[PDB]
């Protein structure tokens, strides 16, 4: 999908490309750790300022940023009780193969559904053009992922009800 | 038990933002009176369907500061007001030809209307986003990850 | 709180014990195997499980197996084996009723997670309690629940069909600094007497005939370069067993010095592994002494076997004499160096009549405790915390 | 499995086992069940004699509809004295024992059978009275409207079978018509119950199902049931109305149906549950796609050759 | 703006309000994978829908889940609209209030579900469902006509004075473009070529909009073609074969005159709409013979407007205008008249809202809606 | 990593997955010693194995344990498996998965005792058996084709469309290399040359790998032969005295084209490859058409992909372009598509591992592999 998401998508590639510009970070409050700093919070003038990217009152980007980390933080469209099920538990399958998409986070930050945390280590050893690709397309996608899982959770509950009310 | 007892909060005090960015020299009563001179310019130059001269002229001064969300939120208000008030086809002759300053000082603001959709709507400054990182380029969205966090 | 009878199920490795707290045999013993398929969806819908599961390797089913070394490791297959538990065979409803599941002492976190959020989401069940299995199969060594009857000091040595782990628990608390593990139990001497009948070249070397060779014919010798020369001597111990093929035609199979060295894995598992190089009596020395000084004398003293695995022919007494030796020697050392005496210390390891399945009926007698109730995950508690409620070793010391 | 047994598995199981074997042992057995109802199963005289009992909070008021009669008629030299604590109990002799494999089969699932043998008789009672009003209505069918209103009003069953339902069903010459007033208390039972209940009567609205019972459902209820106790129309419970027409419990389908329609409520339950189990194994799958779209983001080198236990080797 | 769908029994014609034409046209088709995959790294996916089905199609077993204008299946209809949503138009069906378009006689429970779906599946804002002949009025730019429309699964008339349509004259008829792809199929094997699968199916679908045409007299066209090759086509199969057609070029669209050659007892389409005039009220009969509108794919043979006046010219008295109004964009006038709809002034009060469907659930579109 | 052990009737194969070619080609073939073993010590062997016995072949029976793709001697079979891990790749076996293959439709239990074998003798940690002809079609770069693979013993079609196979359309034929060495020690016979025994058909292989090549018209070639020197050319034998040959250079292949020169009543391979595509659905074969694939060595004598072209275009309607692929490296191409496969990363998700094999016992291979 796109063409609704267009003008949100290209406000959150464009800030989250802009976001992406981290470095090697060494610890300032623990000696011989480097830390994410974005996610310890501990010294503030190497926090970047939190920014927001929205389309509705449900659709939020949260843009967190450090010198050697960036927290993003996303709501997606939930307009029934069915997607906030849905959602809910497909983000806890997403989440918890978080070691093997290595930019996830294993909770998301309170209130939102998922969050990302794109560390430095990840920009050095990942293409981080692709690393937005990957935010992006799955924003334009995951909303067509989870209708989809409601129509099949339809055409289940008529499985049942045929397969039942037919052997009267 | 102790492993728990903050320390390093009374023993090495840590910088504040007022350490890292000048603090305002303008009082809080001195702000709000140049704010409250404004906002009728804006709010007249949409009756007068000169919305455009509405915003060069708002955007020549900039409310900041911990000690003024009362009138933050009214500029932020006109502001999106006249964002909303000016055709799309008339943006990119605005853009071009605003300062690297103002451009600084436009989207600053629409990520601060992009952060209450509840009170603004963000499909007019999603589209003023586009408009203006397209024209005048990605660094000004990394002068507002950069700018003072009470803008 | 609900009053309701808690539903017991110890999924093992080898056998599912399923069940209701307070009756006196688990309701099911089953093999924990699941049946899948290998114009709308239904492959999730057409599986089978336990004894019903067995007989579908002809209809063209997969089986497979959704816990290995004693830890889940399917988790579609485990979801759909507990649906299947509890709607067909415990036919009971979750809202209603407390759990007490059960797992291994050290499982990843991970697993506890993943049981808990099946549990509180897909079937809501009403509260959960995640057992470490060991620390139950003490409970079923007691003469009846009453007081006077416990004895809450003893080493327990379990083992499955897919761990055995040494738990010491002193005073009604389990010495977590102390657990012993090893993944190697009645699986792996399976695949070990099936490796030899397929040596050999026998007719049939299915896994239900090894499977069956272990319990109809292995023991625990004193010592295999002994009982080779005796299995020359005497020619008698050359068993013969009749099998009946997958098709169903009779075969027959000669038993041979798997009789003796199979069971051997447990008192020398460099047989099985590379890993696991400590054999199970010295094995248990390491618990004991590493547990603190006065509870040794009383976990020495009541050695607990619990799980199918431990019931070879004379594998009590093997583990009591090997360990004993071990302890008079390290005792005996100690008196040469005072040239005073000792009253030495007395070890007895327990075989005893609930000893096939102790983690169930140790989880039934516990779960009949009016306090059961506050032991458990409450829904509510889900509801609040999410799955990382579970998370948290009750057993191990945790940092924070 | 697609639908649910009707028997209890446990009590058939373990009595095959007893019918077939050359030396019982004891028991002593508590057995839950659905709708909150809980079997006893134990061996209090001796190892030879197996007492079954029943537990279920709605069954004095079966009692009033006729259960009694249907339980000796189905269970006769077996029925016991109820055991303490349970509603009904029957004491089978392992010794005194039918003969034939086929005797011990059809005792041992009718034995199992008991929920819905015991479940059964308000359905009986109708069936059979609607054989009556069939023969009136036969008699003058201007008089029959008449005899079916006053039918809809005396008798009517109502059974308060667990706390969140009720079943109501009365008969008139043509059908017996039965109404769950259904509700999901679980909120994430009761989101998905919305689906599955609606998708439910779209489903009877359809070519190839018309054979069916009349399926029909509101959340308010039928005008003949609305002043009975427990039915109350705010509280987020919903209708669901089946109308057996004389073909759905003609004398070759009457068992099964009785058997069939109890199970209703069950069924859902079930399907919710597994129907999440379905989402997962749907959604385990679109993340093992979104894989794809972040594997694009780490750049190509070949990991070394290694042996299959992951430890290096030292070929091309 | 607002979209508009009209779910053609065999084209997907969808779109938004204010538009010249559709913005996606596709099959109305789900197909299945019948074979196994052998391949690994290949993208296998377990449906396909629209445009890649059809393009697939020789690995698929294809359906269309709309049959003679009633959703049939409808897993394969919650796709379709999925694959409109989020594929073809790639907008979410939250954020534009949608036109859905149904043929008339349906049964109540098609245009119930159709609503549910949209507003407790699909989340819609508002919604509304046409009949699709009201709507080719709109596209012809009359107030008073009879429509002649005929899809892939139906054919109905519905006649209309001063947009007062009259019901109790309404005739629809179960015969369209897909009986007539069945009966092409059985009758080009009487010349030995044996079409038997649902994708050889979608080759006879297009040798019928290729090659056929309606002949202006039968027995004449039949006599001519028994003598001659003159009348012969040529078509290249997929597989570079070529098949030679003779009169079963034209003994095929001629089922719409004489559905008996499908063994149905019925009026053919000349007949069936001289019938509802008939039951018309006389005074109208006079200005619903000098607009009489055709709409939907199956009227698109050449020669079925010649065949058509000659046909009611001879059915209707001698003194009086028999005009047949069958334009050019007639193939999407359905949809172009609902694009004009749902673009006027006066209609967006007419909506179903969701909030208005909530408090009374789906039965509220049968006293909004025709 | 993991071996990929292409086990054909004719070479062994081997190798390691992602490795550019096999390295360890050599015969399928166990020699044992005929004579008089007089010499005491000497470092004598009771058989030899693949080049080591080729090299020997004077002394020896050679015998292949394998025929037409089946094994028909699993005591040498074994012993080919054994010389390959621990002789020819120097590896232990219980450290890396092995990818074996077969041909389609072989017996069921060819598949079981080749699972068994690699299980409970050469104890592999995990292992896979693919089609060869599904594998020819990874070294081809393609998800749709018509492999003809042909080897030693086996000639077989696999139509495959999006990586679906069509195995309804699979044509296995019993005739290749093999078979026309055998034909061409029945034709030199007639020039004044005998050759008998198991180690001059080697000899004869020897020269048909060289000498021979295919007419891309036979029946002018032939005259064209029987009337000219520049057809004719010779070789010399091990014993030095040197061997002419005339149209036995292109007879031989040609038994490929017209396997009635052989006996068999059959199809050549030019119309079973147009037998299979013929079998596919309609909408497939321009795709199939369009990708032929050569591979196996009997794909090798010059001019076969000419005259391959050359017998399709002629069976195919002309309408519609014919290709045949047949890389320079068609001779490995089964072996350099299972080092594809083996070291994709879902692949390594499909392998039947030790325990699942200890568990289900050999009838995993049945559900597992195909
Ligand atoms: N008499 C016996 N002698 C030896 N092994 C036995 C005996 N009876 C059962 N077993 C073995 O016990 C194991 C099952 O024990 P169990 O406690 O149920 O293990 P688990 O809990 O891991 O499934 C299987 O390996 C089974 O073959
Ligand atoms: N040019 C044409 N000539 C003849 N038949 C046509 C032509 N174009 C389309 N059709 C046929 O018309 C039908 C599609 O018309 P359409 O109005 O879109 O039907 P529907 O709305 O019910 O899906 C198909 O049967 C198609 O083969
Ligand atoms: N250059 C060639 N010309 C003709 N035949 C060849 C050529 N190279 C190899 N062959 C033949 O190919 C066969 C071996 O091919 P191969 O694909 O390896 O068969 P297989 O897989 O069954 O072992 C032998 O008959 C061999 O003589
Ligand atoms: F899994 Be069993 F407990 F070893
Ligand atoms: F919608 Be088609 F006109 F039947
Ligand atoms: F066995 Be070879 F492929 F002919
Ligand atoms: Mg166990
Ligand atoms: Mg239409
Ligand atoms: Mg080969």
């Amino acid at each position: 999908m796109s063409n609704t998401l267009r003008p949100y998508l290209n406000a959150v590639r464009s800030t989250l490309t802009a976001s992406l510009a981290l470095e090697e970070f060494s610890s300032e409050i623990v000696e011989r750790q480097s830390q994410p700093e974005v996610e310890v919070g501990r010294s503030p003038e190497i926090l970047l300022k939190p920014l927001v990217v929205s389309r509705n009152e449900q659709e939020q980007c949260l843009i967190e940023s450090s010198v050697n980390s960036v927290r993003f933080s996303i709501r997606i469209k939930q307009v029934d009780e069915i997607e906030r099920i849905l959602v809910r538990k497909f983000m806890q399958f997403l989440m918890g193969r978080a070691e093997s998409f290595f930019i996830l986070r294993r909770k998301p930050v309170q209130g939102y559904d998922i969050s990302f945390l794109i560390t430095n280590y990840h920009t050095e050893e990942m293409l981080k053009h692709k690393l937005v690709d990957f935010i992006i397309e799955f924003m334009e996608e995951v909303d067509a992922e989870i209708s989809e899982m409601k129509l099949f959770l339809n055409g289940r509950a008529r499985l049942v009800a045929e397969t039942y009310l037919s052997c009267f | 038990t102790f492993r728990t007892l903050d320390v390093d909060s009374i023993t090495e005090p840590v910088l504040t933002e007022q350490d890292i960015f000048p603090i305002r020299n303008e009082t809080a009563e001195q702000v709000q009176a140049a704010v409250s001179q404004l906002i009728p310019q804006a709010r007249s130059a949409i009756q007068t369907g000169n919305a455009l001269q509405g915003l060069k002229t708002l955007l020549s001064y900039v409310p900041y500061g911990n000690d003024v969300q009362e009138v933050r939120t009214q500029y932020l208000n006109a502001f999106v007001d006249v964002l909303s008030n000016i055709r799309a086809a008339d943006i990119p002759a605005f853009v071009k030809e605003c300062s690297t300053e103002e451009i600084d000082n436009i989207v600053n603001f629409i990520y601060r209307g992009l952060a209450n959709p509840q009170a603004y709507n963000s499909s007019v400054l999603l589209n003023w986003h586009e408009k203006v990182v397209e024209i005048s380029g990605i660094g000004c969205i990394v002068r507002v990850l950069n700018s003072r966090p009470d803008l | 709180a609900s009053f309701n009878v808690p539903i017991i199920m110890d999924n093992g490795t080898g056998y599912s014990k399923l069940g209701y707290a307070g009756n006196d045999a688990p309701s099911y013993v089953f093999p924990t195997v699941i049946a899948t398929r290998s114009k709308r969806a239904t492959e999730d819908l057409d599986f089978f499980i336990g004894n019903d599961a067995l007989k579908k390797a002809s209809a063209g089913y997969s089986l497979d197996y959704p816990i290995r070394h004693g830890q889940i490791e399917n988790w579609d297959h485990m979801e759909r084996f507990w649906q299947q538990s509890l709607f067909k065979y415990l036919r009971c409803e979750p809202e209603d009723h407390y759990f007490l599941l059960t797992e291994p002492p050290l499982n990843p976190p991970e697993n506890r997670e993943n049981t808990a959020e099946i549990m509180f989401e897909s079937f809501n069940c009403a509260g959960l309690y995640i057992a470490v299995q060991a620390v139950l199969a003490l409970a079923a060594s007691w003469t009846s629940s009453k007081v006077t009857d416990r004895s809450l000091t003893g080493t327990v040595v379990d083992s499955g069909d897919g761990v055995t782990h040494i738990i010491p628990v002193a005073e009604g608390y389990v010495i977590g600094s102390s657990i012993k593990t090893m993944p190697l139990a009645g699986r792996d001497v399976t695949y070990f007497v099936q490796s030899l009948l397929r040596d050999r070249n026998e007719p049939d070397s299915s896994l239900k005939t090894a499977e069956r060779i272990k319990e109809e014919c292995c023991y625990v010798c004193p010592d295999i370069v002994k009982e080779f020369s005796r299995f020359d001597r005497e020619p008698d111990r050359y068993l013969k067993y009749a099998s009946e093929s997958i098709t169903g035609h009779s075969t027959t199979i000669d038993v041979g010095f798997e009789r003796f060295l199979a069971p051997e894995i447990f008192f020398n598992p460099e047989i099985a592994s590379s890993d696991f190089l400590t054999p199970l009596p010295e094995l248990v020395d390491n618990v004991v002494q590493s547990s603190p000084i006065d509870v040794r004398k009383g976990l020495y003293k009541n050695i607990v076997l619990s799980g199918g695995s431990t019931l070879f022919k004379n594998f009590g007494n093997r583990l009591q004499r090997d360990l004993k030796r071990i302890v008079d020697e390290r005792i005996h050392r100690s008196e040469m160096l005072s040239g005073a005496k000792s009253g030495g210390v007395d070890v007895n390891v327990i075989s005893h009549k609930r000893q096939r399945n102790a983690v169930w009926f140790g989880g039934s007698l516990l779960a009949q405790t009016p306090e059961f109730g506050s032991y458990c995950h409450t829904k509510a508690d889900y509801e609040e915390y999410g799955a990382s409620i579970a998370r948290r070793y009750q057993i191990f010391g945790n940092s924070l | 499995m697609l639908s649910l047994d009707y028997n209890n598995i446990f009590i058939y199981e373990l009595l095959t086992e007893r019918f077939s074997s050359e030396n019982p042992s004891s028991i002593d057995q508590v057995v839950t069940d659905f709708d909150g109802v809980t079997f006893h199963i134990s061996t209090p005289e001796e190892k030879t004699k197996i007492l079954i009992s029943l537990s279920m909070k709605c069954y004095p008021e079966l009692v009033n509809y006729g259960t009694l009669d249907l339980l000796k008629q189905i269970y006769g030299a077996y029925v016991h004295e109820p055991e303490m604590g349970y509603n009904f109990s029957i004491l089978i002799d392992l010794q005194q024992l039918p003969a034939t494999d086929e005797e011990k089969e059809q005792l041992a699932m009718s034995i199992s059978m008991l929920k819905r043998n015991v479940l059964a008789a308000p359905f009986h009672r109708a069936f059979t009275k609607q054989a009556e009003l069939a023969d009136l209505a036969r008699k003058d069918p201007e008089n029959a409207p008449m005899l079916d209103k006053q039918a809809t009003s005396q008798e009517l069953m109502a059974i308060h079978y667990r706390d969140e339902e009720t079943i109501v069903l009365w008969p008139e010459h043509d059908r017996v018509t039965v109404v769950f007033s259904t509700k999901f208390r679980e909120e994430t039972d009761r989101i998905f119950g919305k689906v599955f209940l609606q998708e439910f009567v779209d489903a009877r609205r359809r070519p190839a199902i018309q054979t069916a019972p009349q399926v029909l459902f509101s959340y308010d209820p039928p005008l003949e049931i609305r002043d009975i106790q427990g039915i109350q129309k705010g509280d987020d419970f919903g209708f669901v109305t089946f109308v057996l027409f004389e073909r759905h419990f003609t004398p070759q389908n009457r068992e099964d149906c009785i058997s069939h329609i109890q199970v209703f409520r069950n069924t859902l339950h079930f399907h919710i549950k597994a129907s999440k189990a379905y989402m997962h194994q749907r959604m385990r799958k679109r993340v093992a796609d979104f894989q794809k779209v972040l594997n694009r983001a780490k750049p190509d080198v070949e990991l070394e050759r290694k042996t299959a236990t992951g430890r290096s080797f030292v070929r091309a | 703006t607002a979209l508009v769908c009209d779910n053609g029994s065999g084209l997907v014609k969808a779109g938004f309000a204010g538009d010249d034409a559709p913005r996606a046209v596709f099959p109305s088709i789900v197909g299945r994978p019948r074979h196994q995959g052998v391949m690994v790294g290949m993208g296998q996916k377990d449906s396909y829908v629209g445009d890649e089905a059809q393009s697939k199609r020789g690995i698929l077993t294809l359906k269309y889940p709309i049959e003679h204008g009633i959703i049939t299946n409808w897993d394969d209809m919650e796709k379709i609209w999925h694959h409109t949503f989020y594929n073809e138009l790639r907008v979410a069906p939250e954020e534009h209030p949608t036109l859905l378009t149904e043929a008339p006689l349906n049964p109540k429970a098609n245009r119930e579900k159709m609503t549910q779906i949209m507003f407790e599946t699909f989340n819609v804002p508002a919604m509304y469902v046409a009949i699709q002949a009201v709507l080719s009025l709109y596209a012809s730019g009359r107030t008073t006509g009879i429509v002649l429309d005929s899809g892939d699964g139906v054919t109905h008339n519905v006649p209309i004075y001063e947009g007062y349509a009259l019901p109790h004259a309404i005739m629809r008829l179960d015969l369209a473009g897909r009986d007539l792809t069945d009966y092409l199929m059985k009758i080009l094997t009487e010349r030995g070529y044996s079409f038997v699968t649902t994708a050889e199916r979608e080759i006879v679908r297009d040798i019928k909009e290729k090659l056929c045409y309606v002949a202006l007299d039968f027995e004449n066209e039949m006599a001519t073609a028994a003598s001659s090759s003159s009348l012969e086509k040529s078509y290249e199969l997929p597989d570079g074969q070529v098949i030679t057609i003779g009169n079963e070029r034209f003994r095929c669209p001629e089922t719409l005159f004489q559905p008996s050659f499908i063994g149905m007892e019925s009026a053919g389409i000349h007949e069936t709409t001289y019938n509802s005039i008939m039951k018309c009220d006389i005074d109208i009969r006079k200005d619903l013979y000098a607009n009489n509108v055709m709409s939907g794919g199956t009227t698109m043979y050449p020669g079925i407007a010649d065949r058509m006046q000659k046909e009611i010219t001879a059915l209707a008295p001698s003194t009086m205008k028999i005009k047949i109004i069958a334009p050019p964009e007639r193939k999407y006038s359905v949809w172009i008249g609902g694009s004009i709809l749902a673009s006027l002034s006066t209609f967006q009060q007419m909506w179903i809202t969701k909030q208005e469907y909530d408090e009374a659930g789906p039965s509220i579109v049968h006293r909004k809606c025709f």
